[PDB]
């Protein structure tokens, strides 16, 4: 079980670690967070009390190094570091847990919740996604825009996600306007599964990251991702069976976690009413229509 | 964006333009087999690609074989529309292609805009206009040369006939949809109306009779009491 500690906390803020939140008073005595499950991705992510706007927080995987979180008083928001000296580290570490000065990850045994929204994430993808190599974790926040985005500024601050488009030379073939259009299995198993992902546990992994991005920052260019990689395979006549269950368990537990006071602007109605109700895969997502049906039937 | 009273003047400049109607690609007659159900006969049909400032109509005829085996064919008819309405921008020398192509049915957009992603500086626009342009069935030489095709054909027409040596676009626009309008709201009164006068004759190479200046002021005179009229018919007033 390891552990991001914090030097200090000298502004008032909103923490989150992965799914969890916890106020922290200005100057509170607060160095870190323990306890954090190895073998997942996390996200550690801000919110100042003084200023709501920006969201922002940082993935990382703790087997890929030592990080700890340190206030910048001149750029003002909480940085994640990476320590290389793992003694100093240590024997910063172990000053923070001898003095009860940290909060444990709060994992009831029974719930893999974590796991099932980040069952696919992996830190070597979100890194292609979010390009700054001389760090081991990325940032991202609120405002961040997509390349996608970009293209209808600052490149370096962009979210890399993989373009789609429906109405794009790439989804469509000539001479199969129409069939290409209105069943996009040509798109999705040949375009961008067998060329661009490899594989469906990559398209799945960025489908899940989009989210939590779409989530936890409130970032636009996230959820919109996130919907056009559903709308995908809702929209594909054929898709292999193992995807199709798999999608209705991941989108599952997204809208089961998903704050019942956000569903007005996280999620598009047209996008799930066509996939629901509409598409060829209407009939293949039972437990994902049944929860949606059960906590937001307004929304259909 | 969409094309409206507020913009209308734009058919008439200089850029490149075609307005496409696709509600007579698909048409069919309903009949009663003979276990009294119901069903369709497929009989030809058209698209009308029309240039508003030259009066130039590519008439391209839908023959009732491009059907045969094919399912949701109102649907397919909005996609075989966009192939055929691709295809002809395809054949046309790069200065001749249309900048903007106008769809009057909104249903059109994105199986033309697929069609077209080759063409991506071609802006697609539906329109807020009723314009009139399913009536175009009701010109006698359009409907004959569209129900006599034996397989598919491109007819090339203007449909101003020679009223550009007199007037101008925006004035043989407005003669045309006025015509239309009457076509369509009540097309045997709208007919008796063009034929009336047996001295006045369609020329081989026209679709409309040739009225004098004089003769057409009376002509879209009446056309405005019909269509009036048969408001009037239709709503008691
Ligand atoms: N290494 C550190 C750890 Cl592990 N936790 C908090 N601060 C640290 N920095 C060391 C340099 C200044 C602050």
């Amino acid at each position: 079980m390891n552990t991001v500690p914090f030097t200090s906390a000298p502004i008032e803020v909103t923490i989150g670690i992965d799914q969890y939140s916890f106020n922290v008073k200005e100057n509170q005595p607060f160095h870190g967070i323990k306890d954090i499950p190895i073998g997942h991705v996390h996200v550690i992510h801000f919110q100042h009390a003084d200023n709501s706007s920006m969201r922002y927080g940082y993935w990382f995987d703790c087997r890929m190094g030592n990080f700890y979180i340190q206030y910048d008083p001149k750029d003002g928001l909480y940085k994640m570091m990476e320590e290389r000296d793992g003694a100093k580290f240590e024997n910063i570490v172990h000053n923070f847990k001898e003095r009860q000065m940290m909060v444990s990850y709060p994992k009831i045994d029974e719930d893999d919740t974590w796991y099932n929204l980040t069952e696919f994430v992996q830190m070597d993808k979100i890194r292609k996604i979010v390009r700054k190599d001389e760090n081991q974790f990325s940032y991202v926040d609120s405002s961040m825009t997509t390349v996608q985005e970009n293209e209808l500024s600052d490149p370096a601050h962009s979210l890399n996600y993989t373009v789609i488009n429906f109405k794009s030379r790439e989804a469509i073939r000539p001479g199969h306007e129409m069939e290409d259009f209105l069943d996009k299995s040509y798109y999705l198993n040949t375009v961008m599964l067998q060329g661009i992902f490899k594989n469906s546990s990559n398209y799945f992994g960025e489908l899940q990251f989009a989210f939590l991005n779409a989530m936890f920052f409130g970032n636009y260019g996230s959820s919109l991702q996130w919907h056009a990689m559903i709308e995908l395979i809702c929209s594909s006549a054929t898709v292999p069976k193992h995807m199709l269950d798999k999608l209705d368990e991941i989108l599952y537990y997204q809208i089961k976690t998903l704050p019942e006071q956000y569903s007005d602007i996280l999620l598009n109605e047209r996008v799930w009413n066509i996939c629901l109700y509409s598409s060829f895969q209407k009939n293949s997502l039972h437990n994902t229509e049944k929860i949606m049906e059960n906590k937001y039937p307004e929304l259909l | 964006g969409a094309m409206n009273s507020s913009n209308y003047a734009e058919l008439f400049n200089n850029d490149i333009k075609l307005f496409v109607d696709d509600t007579n690609v698909y048409r069919v007659t309903v009949h009663k087999t003979f276990e009294g159900n119901v069903a369709t006969k497929a009989i030809n049909g058209c698209i009308f690609t029309l240039n508003p400032k030259t009066g130039h109509l590519f008439l391209k005829i839908i023959h009732t074989s491009v059907w045969a085996g094919q399912k949701r064919l109102s649907q397919l008819a909005k996609w075989k529309t966009a192939e055929e309405v691709s295809a002809l921008v395809r054949s046309l020398p790069k200065e001749e292609q249309p900048k903007q192509i106008i769809v009057t049915r909104k249903a059109m957009l994105d199986p033309l805009e697929v069609h077209m992603l080759d063409f991506p500086n071609i802006a697609i626009r539906p329109t807020e206009l009723r314009l009139p342009f399913s009536a175009a069935m009701s010109i006698d030489k359009l409907s004959d040369v569209v129900m006599k095709a034996t397989e598919p054909q491109m007819v090339l027409f203007n449909i101003y006939d020679d009223w550009l040596d007199r007037i101008s676009s925006y004035t043989a626009f407005s003669r045309l949809t006025l015509l239309l309008r009457a076509l369509k709201t009540n097309e045997e009164s709208a007919k008796m109306i063009l034929l009336s006068d047996p001295t006045i004759t369609i020329k081989s190479y026209h679709l409309w009779p040739s009225f004098t200046d004089e003769q057409w002021i009376t002509i879209e005179s009446q056309m405005r009491d019909l269509i009036l009229t048969e408001y009037g018919r239709k709503y008691n007033v």
